């Protein structure tokens, strides 16, 4: 299939709301397109610009890693913490992995082990608050197929009773998605960011667009 | 969602001291009184004693979520699901899971003990069940100790399979008890590793690598057999030829064209 | 009274544990302070067209109250 | 890991004995015992333990009983 045509070239928007025009008329002001390191650049000079991430053209290139997003307006201990997101692990690997098998024809064994070999996980600024975006590094696939395993996410969230599993958005999974960057402004007057986490250090392990079939 | 009534129902039965204002919670306004419990008994959701600020209700994602104002490390969180039944919940993440099957011959496979295994007159689905009750949550496991619930988790599981899956499709791998070996490479898969392979035959002895050694006075002694049996002469080489590629062809689980006499 | 405010986490647990058909259905809360029982023959509202239906062999009016209290 | 130097720690919730590394939480694995279950589940328990009933390959069982094995 894609084999050599790996994605490279990250695809970023400067703020909620672009123009329909400007964006096939690819303004400076609005998009830009970099690599790993100048984006890290680019995001160290200037801690007050607002960054979003997001696809160009998917009629050519639509491959991206699977990504997730929870939020919940309570705190938690860390213990309690570790307990939820073990589970919600076990249960998001299994749902996903049950769906591959029935509808895209994969293999549960493989997907299971990808998906919990390697995962990223964030940290949200505010303490009242237990937000985090998880990307989960070694499994690739369309945006279609998220779009159809949107339905079988929003019944899994409904039917559980796991805190963490309950927040699931399933709206994320639509036509034009967009993400924000990690360690990077929200509002121009809003101080609340994302945090890095231990195990990753590096930005490349933070994209869901930045594919690389080991 | 449900009646209303059941919901103050489970709330209550929930807090298992009662509260005072009972008679103020309405359809429209239960988001926003504050909720205040007699205190004769420590609260269920932390030990503690005598929770010093009244609690609160939240509805979101079709559920309540009761918080505490004030400190929120003082009591713990606690979500209320208003929607469906548990048994249904269960048996779709045993199914979730992946781990019983329907084949095309009207049986069920079941995966226990690292390995396949199927019966046409006997319930494997209640040994599952009970046997996969250590790879779920705390409120699911304590539903499958009692016989009636696993029998009703077994029959909505029989009811969800309509498709059927094929078996025994590689004739390359060895299938074992313990694991399954691969022809072309003898390395020996065990565990979860060979639950890709739908074998639902095994050889009956177990895999040892201790035995499996080039290397051992046992092998040496067998060389003197076979050359009894099949001596290393040239005029006979056809035959030995021929010796090794029926007696290699047992290994295989492909249809085979030829007889051999 | 002081006592039935105190069996109801026991009752509670025989319930969670006995797994009898009808002892799934029992109510804890109703032990509590200024207890409201629903007199026989008495509707909730007016809208609702719900009333309890007598049973013998008891048929007086002390024979389903528990604030009358008779020595024998 | 390695000896993990730092103690372990146990707790109790809603019935449940939670098992949790000392120090820094993330450098190990929160594990979970529930101290619960049935009368007549511990039962079958302790008499499966008592080793006095067994399954044949044939599918038949056997009991021991009167010092002798029937089936
Ligand atoms: N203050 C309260 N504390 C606890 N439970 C209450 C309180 N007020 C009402 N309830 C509950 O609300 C429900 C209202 O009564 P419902 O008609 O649903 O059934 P019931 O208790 O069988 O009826 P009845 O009044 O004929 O005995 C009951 O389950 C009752 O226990
Ligand atoms: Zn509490």
């Amino acid at each position: 299939d894609a084999a050599i045509r790996g994605n490279d070239v990250i695809f970023v928007l400067k703020t909620i709301g672009v123009p329909s025009a400007c964006r096939q008329n690819e303004d400076p002001r609005f998009v830009e397109a970099f690599k790993c390191d100048e984006l890290e650049r680019y995001i160290d000079n200037n801690p007050e610009c607002t960054l979003f991430e997001s696809l160009r053209d998917e009629e050519a290139y639509s491959i991206v890693r699977i990504f997730m997003d929870v939020d919940l307006d309570a705190c938690l201990d860390e213990i309690d913490y570790l307990t939820a997101i073990q589970d919600f692990i076990i249960e998001v690997s299994n749902c996903v992995a049950r769906f591959a098998f029935t509808e895209c024809g994969a293999i549960h064994e493989n997907v299971i082990k990808s998906m919990r070999s390697n995962f990223s996980l964030t940290k949200s600024t505010n303490r009242d608050k237990t937000s985090f975006h998880i990307i989960f590094l070694d499994t690739y696939t369309t945006m279609d197929t998220l779009i159809a395993m949107k339905r079988t996410l929003l019944e899994l969230s409904r039917s559980s009773e796991n805190p963490l599993t309950r927040s699931i958005d399933t709206a994320v999974y639509r036509r034009k998605t967009t993400l924000r960057v990690v360690g990077t402004r929200k509002n121009p007057n809003c101080d609340t960011i994302h945090v890095m986490q231990p195990p990753h250090d590096n930005i490349e392990d933070y994209l869901f667009t930045y594919v690389d079939m080991n | 969602f449900i009646s209303f009534e059941d919901a103050i129902k489970r709330v209550s039965k929930i807090f298992i001291n009662s509260i005072i204002n009972f008679n103020d919670l309405d359809e429209n306004n239960f988001t926003t009184v504050p909720l205040v419990i007699d205190y004769v008994t420590p609260c269920a959701l932390c030990k503690k004693r005598s929770h010093k600020h009244p609690h609160q209700l939240s509805l979101e994602n079709g559920a309540i979520r009761i918080y505490k104002t004030g400190n929120p490390h003082s009591c713990k969180v606690k979500i209320v699901p208003l929607d469906g039944n548990k048994l249904f919940n269960i048996a779709q993440r045993i199914l979730d899971t992946n781990s019983v099957l329907l084949t095309e011959r009207g049986d069920h496979i079941v995966w226990i003990n690292n390995s396949w295994k199927f019966n046409s007159e006997e319930p494997l689905i209640t040994k599952l069940i009970l046997s996969i009750r250590h790879q779920l949550p705390k409120e699911y496991s304590s539903e499958l100790l009692c016989p009636r619930k696993r029998k009703t988790v077994e029959a909505n599981i029989r009811d969800m399979l309509v498709d059927s899956v094929e078996t025994d499709t590689y004739p390359d791998k060895l299938p074992f008890k313990n694991g399954v070996l691969d022809l072309v490479d003898g390395m020996f898969y065990s565990g979860d590793d060979a639950k890709k392979y739908t074998c639902t035959v095994s050889t009956g002895f177990k895999f040892d690598d201790t035995k499996f050694v080039e290397d051992s006075p046992e092998m040496e002694e067998l060389m003197n057999i076979i050359n009894d049996i099949q001596p290393l002469t040239d005029e006979n080489k056809k035959n030995r030829e021929l010796y090794e590629k029926t007696l290699s062809s047992c290994l295989c689980g492909a249809t085979k064209g030829c007889l051999t006499f």
